[PDB]
């Protein structure tokens, strides 16, 4: 079944690999509402996705892996099977379906692969619950090892730069990079934090609302006219969530619009990601790899609401939006990993040990 | 027996097989041969037989990597195998099959990368003509109307074929002199070039024009990828000068006509030249992706400590 | 022990003044009791003991026997511990850091360009070794050298080349610019590397090797297998207490070219491969 489709507007010529997506609400011309043996569980989410009411590049992973937990502990062992190969083979259109729903991962497959590996890894012969149990046992204890007791140990390498007198700058939403620099004003060191953000889904504000209830102060500038705390920088704390081989960095489409626009002017530019968030791909341009998104969302009601609605019916005037950018490592120092705070073209290093 | 003198002559005398893995498998065919029946004693003077027919092989024409490349890792294939060691040949020729038929399938599985890197509507470029780049682009026939810029360079110049093996299959091709390399690359992105043989520190020593195509590219800032298997990492480091290249009869530069001009003059034709680390933005290969600084530890990844 | 180290190096021609602490740590750590774990923390205390007099090798030698000494604590014993097997196994790791420059050198001397006018800002031991070797088997070369102001120390260099009997001439440290128009393949010896491949030495470096990178001519490096910290700065003003009175400046691994090393020729990227393959 899972239609999907549903594609609106023309996309704008250049990359037409990459679709469109709309909220149609997937089903709500198509879904049924007994069971509709889809999804027990991750209709929810993969309902929760299309609206916006999840989305941080983290916690996803947090997200697929509860609702994988508990699918996982919902599996039934049939008759003629041996559950291996067959919940492993069940796992597939599911998790296709929220691939459908949206542009599946920014490196969250790691962990899908990781639960591939480990459905893989099953004995043959056991107690169904004694292997369920022991699955979904393993499954926590996955994200209580690189998701939950690392980003704690990532602050501590972070402070040993963050001291008294700099003004550091984040940019829009950050996961870790609200955690490793607000885990430094406790333990003193005052500083003069300084947050940008870009003109659609602001996302700046949830920094400068959840950080002025800590006490350090603050700051506000919209990424188009970042050229004036670059000549009072003395850091900026560039967080992202995609680590490419080819030391590529894949923030939001803000970031290394930044980058490239410090280092003509000596501000050094200091990145901060995980240890799984790392990815074996290899991407050259922006291009390739984006993923679009509701090229409606661009309104101004600024005066006469000056139309933008209109443009559907207007002739050519494609909008777009796009979602991630890379940053190439010229312009990119540290990188500050829950390993020690490597160089950014030891990126494949860190890939070999531990595999 | 000695055929492999004749093949010692084969080279000697040129005629290339272009490349396709048939001096490969010409020297997995000898060294299978030689590790075959030859004589035996247990503490590697099969190895010391490889070392003697080795330097014989690679006192050919010195610019056919692969050869020697492909002994180098018969000879690790040998120290790995005796390594377990501590019925050799069953071990020793089974393991060797097995890189024959892993060398077996390069030309595909480095051209299935293809669709995610060419997207829709975007001005690739290459210059002179290469197996592996041709294929490679052909499969990214099933994805959208780019353009090819391929430059006409390297005289004589064996570019062109690929212009028709193009264009009579795929996109719209146009041909370009290689003296206008610089009023296009204006207009481009996403610059591909084939490799002759690439060395260890990063290098490219590839077609007499690869230099003065990559200066362009890190001058208006688009990356180029040069797209080259496996077995053609070559170990010793650009030291040794001027045995780097292959200088042609002059014949094919200036006609042996127009006389006594031809008194005082001095021609030159080179046929590869020198591509720095400093100008590559990645390599498509064989198994993964990886960074031109990274590719130091690959090289230690296949070869041992006889690097000479 | 400071007597002791003090007089290991005052008796010494040639050897690493991190070799001397090397080997006065190695005989200090011999002769003391406590065979235990915590007794090695003592001999930490003396690693402190030993770090009092500069000069950042120290340290980074403080550490590197700390870590082999330290290795010990793994293959378990108690009292007679394998510690006292890297006695020798340690005697042999201290010839093993003693023939060390002669594979530098081996390796090194290829590198030289029949013809060349290299290039050095410094009084090296190594360089001194390899390019020796060079002039004692190979071609001919011109070498320019400008004396560090406070040591004046290039005319050491220029003293002993000249009894090496290669043509020198040595400039003032001012207009370096003015000599690397008629110059090729720059060479330097480094006294420490940080975890990204780049250099600490003299407190000129920078003020060349960026010119060296605007001329287009190269810059290498080369050192021992004894400058490998877990150091890692990023701008000038962030380097640790080590030094009118400045000692010892920063160059980014954006510029340092082919390196050379114990372990073998080595790219400026690959150091963090072998320092993150050791400390964990």
């Amino acid at each position: 079944q899972v239609p999907t489709r549903k594609d609106y507007g023309s996309k704008v010529s250049l990359f037409s690999h990459l679709p469109q997506y709309s909220r149609q609400n997937s089903l709500t011309q198509f879904m049924s509402i007994p069971s509709s043996v889809i999804h027990p569980a991750m209709v929810r989410l993969g309902l929760q996705y299309s609206q916006g009411l999840v989305s941080g590049s983290n916690a996803r992973c947090i997200a697929l892996l509860r609702a994988l937990q508990q699918v996982i502990q919902d599996y039934t062992t049939p008759p003629n099977e041996e559950l291996s190969r067959d919940l492993v083979n069940k796992l597939k259109p599911y998790m296709s379906f929220l691939t459908q729903c949206r542009p599946l991962s920014a490196s969250m497959h790691n962990a899908i692969k990781f639960l591939n590996k480990e459905i893989t890894s099953v004995g043959s012969s056991k107690r169904e619950e004694e292997a369920k149990s022991e699955l979904r046992a393993a499954i926590d204890r996955y994200v209580q090892e690189k998701i939950v007791l690392a980003a704690q140990a990532i602050s501590r390498f972070a402070y040993q730069k963050i001291s008294n007198g700099d003004v550091i700058l984040v940019y829009g939403c950050s996961s870790l990079v609200s955690r490793i620099l607000q885990e430094a004003w406790t333990e003193g060191r005052r500083f003069r934090v300084v947050v940008v953000d870009s003109r659609p889904w602001l996302e700046g504000r949830h920094t400068l609302r959840s950080l002025v209830h800590a006490g350090v102060p603050a700051s506000y500038l919209l990424i188009p006219a970042a050229s004036y705390v670059l000549p009072e920088v003395s850091k900026v704390l560039l967080g992202a969530h995609a680590l490419l081989a080819n030391g590529s960095v894949m923030s939001r489409v803000g970031t290394a619009q930044l980058a490239l626009v410090a280092r003509a002017h000596n501000v050094p530019v200091l990145v901060c990601c995980e240890t799984y968030k790392f990815c074996e791909r290899v991407q050259t341009d922006a291009f390739v790899s984006n993923e679009l998104d509701d090229p409606d969302d661009l309104q101004c009601k600024r005066g006469e609401h000056v139309a933008l609605a209109n443009w559907q019916n207007h002739a050519s005037l494609r909008l777009l939006n796009l979602v991630y950018d890379v940053t190439p490592p010229e312009l990119v120092d540290l990188v500050i990993t829950e390993l020690g705070m490597i160089p950014c073209s030891s990126v494949p290093v860190v890939l070999r040990v531990k595999s | 027996s000695e055929r492999i003198e004749s093949f010692v002559e084969t080279l000697k005398r040129g005629g290339g097989p272009r490349s396709s893995e048939e001096m490969a498998r010409e020297t997995l065919g000898l060294l299978r041969q030689i590790i075959t029946d030859h004589r035996w004693s247990n503490a590697g003077e099969l190895m010391e037989l490889i070392r003697r027919e080795g330097r014989r092989m690679t006192a050919a024409q010195p610019s056919e990597t692969t050869v020697g490349n492909m002994v180098r890792r018969v000879l690790k294939i040998i120290r790995e195998e005796y390594g377990r060691l501590h019925q050799l040949q069953s071990n020793i020729i089974e393991a060797i099959n097995e890189l024959l038929v892993e060398l077996e399938g390069t030309m595909e599985n480095i051209a299935a990368q293809a669709l995610e890197h060419i997207h829709s509507n975007e001005v690739i470029m290459t210059i002179g003509f290469s197996r592996t780049v041709e294929a490679f682009l052909k499969e990214a026939a099933r994805k959208r109307k780019f353009h090819v810029i391929v430059a006409e360079c390297a005289p004589f110049c064996q570019g062109h074929e690929m212009a028709v093996n193009l264009s009579k299959a795929g996109i719209e091709t146009t041909v370009m002199t290689d003296a206008a390399i610089f009023a296009v690359m204006s207009r481009v992105n996403k610059v591909i070039i084939g490799t002759k043989t690439i060395l260890a520190n990063g290098a490219l020593r590839a077609v007499t024009g690869t230099h003065t195509l990559a200066l362009a590219a890190k001058h208006h800032s688009t990356p180029l990828i040069v797209c080259a298997p496996m077995f053609k990492l070559s170990p010793q480091f650009p030291n040794e000068e001027d045995s780097f290249h292959k200088f042609v009869a002059p014949e094919e530069v200036l006609p042996f006509t127009e006389g006594d001009i031809l008194e005082k003059v001095s021609v030159h034709c080179p046929v590869f030249d020198y591509v720095p680390p400093e100008l590559i933005t990645l390599f498509i290969s064989n198994i993964g992706g990886n960074a031109p600084s990274y590719i130091y530890r690959l090289m230690s990844e296949l070869y041992h400590p006889d690097d000479h | 022990l400071i007597e002791y180290f003090k007089s290991q190096m005052k008796e010494d021609p040639d050897m690493a003044s991190a070799v001397a602490a090397i080997r006065t740590l190695l005989e200090f750590l011999k002769r003391d009791k406590g065979e235990t774990i915590q007794g090695l923390r003592a001999n930490l205390t003396s690693a402190i003991e030993t770090l009092c007099g500069s000069s950042v090798a120290v340290s980074s030698g403080g550490e590197l026997f700390l870590r082999f000494i330290s290795l010990a604590s793994l293959e378990y014993s108690d009292y007679s511990k394998c510690k006292k097997i890297m006695i020798e196994r340690g005697e042999l790791f201290l010839r093993r850091i003693s023939l060390s420059r002669n594979k530098i050198a081996d390796l090194c001397h290829t590198f030289i360009k029949d013809g060349a006018t290299i290039l050095t800002h410094a009084y090296s031991r190594v360089v001194l070794r390899v390019l020796e070797a060079a002039v004692a088997a190979k071609k001919r070369f011109s070498v320019y050298v400008t004396e560090s102001q406070p040591d004046l120390s290039g005319k050491k260099m220029a003293k002993a080349l000249c009894h090496l009997n290669v043509p020198v001439t040595v400039v003032l440290d001012a207009a370096v610019g003015y000599i690397m128009e008629k110059a090729d393949l720059v060479i330097v010896g480094a006294e420490g590397v940080v975890e990204n491949g780049g250099i600490i030495n003299k407190i000129g470096t920078n003020q060349m090797a960026v010119c060296a990178k605007a001329q287009n001519k190269p810059f290498y490096v080369v050192a021992e297998s004894f400058k490998f910290v877990r150091l890692f700065p990023l701008n000038q003003q962030d380097v640790p207490d080590k030094f009118e009175h400045p000692w010892v400046d920063y160059t980014a691994p954006s510029l340092i070219t082919l390196l050379f090393t114990d372990l073998g020729v080595l790219t400026p990227s690959a150091v963090s491969d072998e320092l993150i393959k050791l400390y964990l």
